């Protein structure tokens, strides 16, 4: 009853901006957590950002302030990962993870295919 | 300059200006439109046309507003909430009212709306005067004027578009009520600087009086708590005659020490009340009565409800040095703008020979946008530059805009030249409007800002009211270009009086206080008596006007009475103004 | 240069009624009215009582009136809060704050100085033999990597107890585990530290337990006997 | 102790973000409202007295303002050490000195992965008849994390007690310790006592296992 939609990725001009959309139909992004994850081909799945209940709070990784920002659209029920001042090495697969529990423990069990951000 | 608008205070000022402006057009202009589509004269009812006088004579309603502090919110905020509630109820009632039966009490309800709207204006002007800091006064006046104009626009110019379409008059009025609702909510969100040493001392005395019943002790503790809070609040306030001595002067040191001793006696009384004690509390309460009969009278140990509730604002305003100079400055500062806007429409129709529809559209759009932009620009210049210099620049620009009108009259007709010239005139009008509202807010003593601001607003409007005929006689006698040249030369005296009272204006700007004239020996009281006689003659002439309107008896001498009253009033005003200039000169040397 | 240290421990009967002494240092007790503020564990502050030693004035909260009695000894510069008929919710940390004279800025500086507070509680705590136990770095656990060393105690009447490894010279990787909830009023803490085990045959394992009230030092060292 | 109902009951603001905490007095208390900052385990510190006033040489980061009976404490440039519980205390009437409600929030920060460690019970703790396994989640943000115990591929519940640390002065850490307290007899019935923790900052749950 819940379907996740993804967009974005592909070849990207370095140093500019991007926006990755991760929508969900049937499950409200509010009251749940929607998160993104960097993954270089040779590195692990580092954290990017997460969106909490409505506009109560938004949290980002240490190396993400200014570079990224999660914009929330209530009409679309989705999470946008805005890109800014990308480094030439930010060519990394971006995956989508959802908190299955409203307690915000951090349970990411619903698999997301993940858009392929490639920089340079 | 986006920072001030980002601040919520600009938003509350805008929304309250909208709240004040909304009932004005609905009370009369939209009502004229509704009666016109009904083809009703809306005359001979004799309940109507009180709606016009309601705004003019709001200074009579003001003393109850500055005197009384509603239990909810504060004095300013509580009166505002009350007035908006009555307006919303009245507009909703008129919307509910069904013309199917008869006209019934449409005119009476319109007069009720006008009274409540003049009331809301009074309270909004007072709240805006107190809440706004001195440097923020100009920009806040600008935002209030912008919201006011927007309210007049929606209630007067969106009304026809909304009524002609499916919405209708009933839904139009209820939607005005709905648009009044967030004004009420934002008034609740509005800040409140209740301040008021007189109000805090009155709370002190009210609770002391409810404490003279100190044998029950089911009320002494709470009332003493209220007394202590009021005394702590009034200690940091400034008393009259000592406002200019703000930075820890010896006089204010004695004031603070008196309130120190007072709050110490409330300490002892509350110590005895917390024990639950009857006998010890009563003995030390008799000792407290002795000490209040010996010590605490020093600063305003008086009740608050007095005829003074209505006399004290006038008494203070007239007691200030350069009071009559400021009176005349308020009357004739916007004299040039009144002259121009009195006959702009007829001049564009006939003098420059435009089509009526062209004039209507160009005025409605360009004049409104230019007044708004001039208001904003004047306000930003006000936060940049002092009050007196900004008023000087804006008055000079008002005069040169009337000179632009003279340019228009001499010059051959062109839509673009008229557009740019009228835009310049309304630009300077908006800047002068913002600076003038800032001056009005500057003059109010805030202790009673409602009554003094209403007096000054009526002062400004009395010029406008008398402007119309003199402009008509001038254009019929000498023509339009000569009329506009005289309009510039009559906008000059406002600038001249500003230059005369620049010392007082700069003093008030820097110290936030006014000198009270010490030069009065015999002549000031004489001029005050002349003014009082003029006001009494005006009231008697109003009684005669009512008698003539009811047509039971009519006496033709009322016109001569009006002229004589005006002569005596202006004689007193000029006498006081000359005395005021002399007092300023004496203070200078 | 002033402080309000609050104490009062001693040989008293449990489940009775105790007075909390608030010693005032650096300022006379009569120059400042002392107010006992109660902070129940898990909720906010609540003014409980006050004494004005200058005039003898005294006041209490509604929930403590008739059961408490706050006094002040100007000779030894200390206040007291004799709490009687203690009840389940009477447990809290009692900060004896000070509050200046009126008139002046001392009054406006309400509670400008507090005290560390005393955790008044109702329980069945007693005194019993302690048992210092060192977490041995077993070879089976986390083989080939970093071992999980530590030391722990069981019970004590005086709450202050400090466990340190290598005399506690490190701040990162060592985590004094706050005492688990033992319903008997006693506290069992299990101090732990995650350090590499590259010095198994050379570094000696010593746990240092420090008891301030008794000035007692306990050493748990792995040495031949 | 009853005020107007507000949707946000606590406060959580980023570092360097100006945030305001407000409380309205029941009646007029004049400018006699003080603001205190109480770090956990420590006495409150008087930040603002007279609801706006402070002396010379005092910290200037904290500011206060009053309008009528409404009092607001604002922090201009929020700092990591600012995170504490803030009480508004009107100090007019002695017998009814009232305070605030409370604010229990960790140091707002960027998301930090939990450094998950496991501490097997002491071999000399077993002699007491009990054996408690500790799973420490050192220096992670946000506070919302969970610790399970997949003991031999069997999640254990109930006996696991958690304790999120507050702002301490010895280590200045923000960690979550979970203690799977079982008897010694229970502790001998299983081999591997692994704790699995899930956090928003972890792509996969972190499992720390040890052998008995
Ligand atoms: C001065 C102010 O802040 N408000 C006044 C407003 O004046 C208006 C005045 O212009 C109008 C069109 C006029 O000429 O009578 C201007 N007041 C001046 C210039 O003092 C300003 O523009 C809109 C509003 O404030 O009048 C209202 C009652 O009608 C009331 O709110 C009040 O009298």
């Amino acid at each position: 009853q819940v379907q996740l939609q993804e967009s974005g990725g592909g070849l990207v001009q370095p140093g500019g901006s991007l926006r990755l959309s991760c929508a969900a139909s049937g499950r409200t992004i509010s009251r749940y957590a929607m998160s993104w994850f960097r993954q270089a081909p040779g590195k692990e799945r580092e954290f990017v950002a997460v969106a909490r209940r409505s506009g109560d709070g938004a949290f980002y990784a240490d190396s993400v302030q200014g570079r990224f920002t999660v914009s929330r659209d209530d009409a679309k029920n989705t999470v946008y990962l805005q890109m800014n001042s990308l480094k030439p090495e930010d060519t990394a697969v971006y995956y989508c993870a959802i908190d299955s529990d409203t307690f915000y423990s951090g349970s990411y069990d619903y698999w997301g295919q993940g858009t392929q951000v490639t920089v340079s | 300059y986006l920072r001030i608008f980002q601040q919520p205070k600009s938003a509350i000022l805008l929304i309250l200006g909208f709240a004040s402006g909304l009932p004005l057009a609905l009370t009369s202009g939209t009502l004229q439109a509704w009666m016109t589509v009904e083809n009703i004269d809306l005359k001979t009812i004799w309940f109507f046309s009180l709606v016009g006088q309601a705004y003019v004579f709001k200074f009579l309603w003001s003393p109850v507003m500055d005197r009384y502090t509603p239990p909810f919110l504060g004095r300013r905020r509580g009166w505002l909430v009350t007035t908006q509630i009555l307006l919303l109820i009245a507009i909703a009632a008129m919307g509910f009212l069904e013309p199917g039966t008869q006209l019934r009490w449409m005119a009476a309800l319109a007069v009720v709306i006008a009274f409540c709207s003049a009331s809301q204006d009074i309270v909004f002007d007072a709240w805006k005067t107190d809440v706004l800091p001195a440097e923020e006064r100009g920009t806040g006046a600008a935002i209030s004027v912008l919201g006011y104009r927007l309210g007049m626009l929606v209630s007067g110019g969106l009304a026809l578009w909304m009524a002609d379409k499916w919405l209708g008059w009933q839904g139009m009025y209820w939607l005005m009520a709905a648009l009044l609702v967030p004004c009420i909510i934002a008034t609740l969100l509005a800040p409140e600087p209740s301040a008021d040493l007189a109000d805090n001392w009155e709370t002190l005395n009210d609770n002391l009086k409810v404490i003279e019943k100190a044998d029950n002790a089911a009320q002494v503790k709470d009332a003493l708590t209220k007394m202590r809070a009021a005394a702590l609040d009034a200690q940091k306030a400034t008393p009259p005659k000592l406002e200019d001595k703000s930075p820890d002067s010896p006089e204010m040191k004695d004031f603070r020490h008196g309130f120190d001793i007072l709050v110490g006696q409330i300490d002892d009384a509350l110590k005895l009340a917390n024990e639950g004690k009857v006998k010890e509390a009563q003995a030390a309460a008799e000792q407290l009565k002795t000490t209040r009969n010996a010590y605490i009278q020093k600063y305003l140990g008086v009740p608050r409800t007095l005829e003074q509730a209505v006399v004290a604002p006038l008494r203070d305003f007239f007691g200030r040095n350069n009071a009559w100079l400021i009176l005349l400055l308020i009357v004739l500062y916007k004299l040039g703008d009144a002259f121009a806007m009195s006959l702009t429409t007829t001049f564009l129709i006939r003098g420059v020979g435009f089509d009526a529809g062209e004039v209507g559209m160009v005025n409605k759009t360009l004049g409104w946008i230019a007044t708004i932009i001039g208001a904003l620009y004047g306000g930003v210049l006000m936060q940049r530059l002092s009050l007196f210099r900004a008023l000087l620049i804006f008055g000079i620009l008002q005069g040169v805009s009337n000179a632009g009108y003279w340019l228009l009259s001499i010059t051959d007709k062109h839509l673009m030249s008229m557009a740019v010239a009228v835009f310049f005139e309304n630009l300077c009008g908006g800047m002068g409007t913002a600076a003038f509202v800032a001056l009005l807010m500057t003059l109010c003593n805030k202790s009673f800002s409602a009554t003094q601001f209403a007096l000054l607003s009526a002062l400004s409007a009395v010029g406008r009211v008398y402007v119309g005929p003199i402009a008509g006689w001038f254009v019929e006698a000498h023509g339009w270009p000569t009329f506009y040249l005289f309009s510039v030369f009559a906008a000059v005296p406002g600038i001249l009086l500003l230059l005369i009272c620049r010392k007082t204006l700069e003093y008030t700007q820097q110290t936030e206080s006014f000198m009270m004239r010490r030069h009065f020996s015999g002549a000031y009281q004489f001029a005050l008596y002349l003014l009082l006689l003029g006001c009494l003659l005006l009231a008697l002439w109003l009684i005669m006007l009512a008698l003539n309107a009811i047509d039971y008896t009519s006496f033709s001498f009322l016109a001569g009475l009006l002229e004589v009253a005006a002569l005596i009033a202006i004689a007193g005003v000029l006498l006081g103004a000359i005395l005021d200039y002399l007092a300023l000169r004496r203070t200078e040397e | 240069e002033v402080q309000l240290v609050e104490s009062g421990g001693g040989l008293v009967q449990p489940g009775g009624s105790l007075r909390l002494s608030c010693a005032a240092s650096g300022f006379n007790v009569v120059d400042f009215s002392l107010h006992w503020v109660r902070q129940a564990p898990g909720k906010g502050l609540e003014w409980v009582a006050y004494i004005s030693s200058s005039s003898g004035s005294t006041s209490y909260a509604d929930s403590v009136k008739g059961r408490f009695t706050i006094s002040a000894d100007t000779s030894k510069n200390t206040a007291y809060l004799q709490m009687n008929s203690l009840r389940a919710e009477d447990t809290a940390v009692y900060y004896c704050a000070r509050w200046g004279y009126w008139p002046g800025e001392p009054w406006w500086k309400a509670f400008d100085y507090w005290g560390q507070g005393t955790l008044v509680t109702v329980s069945s705590a007693s005194t019993k033999g302690p048992s210092v136990f060192p977490l041995a770095p077993s070879s089976k656990s986390t083989s080939g990597g970093t071992a999980a060393l530590g030391c722990l105690v069981k019970d004590y009447f005086p709450e202050p107890v400090t466990v340190s490894w290598n005399s506690g010279a490190l701040t990162s990787g060592v985590h004094t585990f706050p005492a688990v909830l033992q319903s008997s009023g006693l506290y069992s803490l299990s101090s732990v530290v995650t350090v590499p085990s590259s010095s198994l045959g050379t570094q000696t394992y010593i746990c240092n337990v420090n008891h301030k009230p008794s000035n007692t030092k306990v050493d748990k060292k792995v040495e031949p006997k | 102790d009853i005020q107007m109902t507000q949707s946000p009951s606590s406060l959580s603001a980023s570092v360097g973000d100006r945030v305001t905490i407000t409380c309205r007095a029941s009646q007029s208390v004049s400018s006699a409202v003080a603001w205190y900052q109480q770090k956990p385990g420590k006495a409150p510190k008087l930040l603002i007295y007279s609801a706006s006033s402070l002396y010379s040489g005092v910290p200037s980061r904290f500011s206060g303002s009053r309008s009528g009976t409404d009092f607001t404490l604002t922090i201009s440039s929020l700092q990591p050490e600012d995170f504490a519980t803030y009480y508004c205390q009107q100090y007019l009437y002695y017998s009814l000195v009232t305070f605030g409600q409370g604010t229990k929030v960790e140091i707002k920060r960027t998301v930090a992965a939990p450094s998950v460690f496991i501490f097997p019970p002491s071999d000399s703790q077993l002699k007491s008849g009990t054996a408690s396994v500790v799973c420490l989640l050192n220096n992670f943000y946000p506070r919302e994390a969970k610790v399970q115990w997949k003991v031999d591929n069997a999640l254990q519940s109930g006996n696991s007690q958690e304790s999120v640390t507050e702002q301490d002065s010895k280590d200045s850490t923000y960690s979550l310790s979970s203690t799977l307290t079982l008897s010694k007899a229970d502790y001998e019935k299983h081999k591997v006592y692994a704790c699995e923790v899930t956090h928003q900052g972890l792509s996969s749950p972190v499992t720390k296992s040890f052998n008995r």
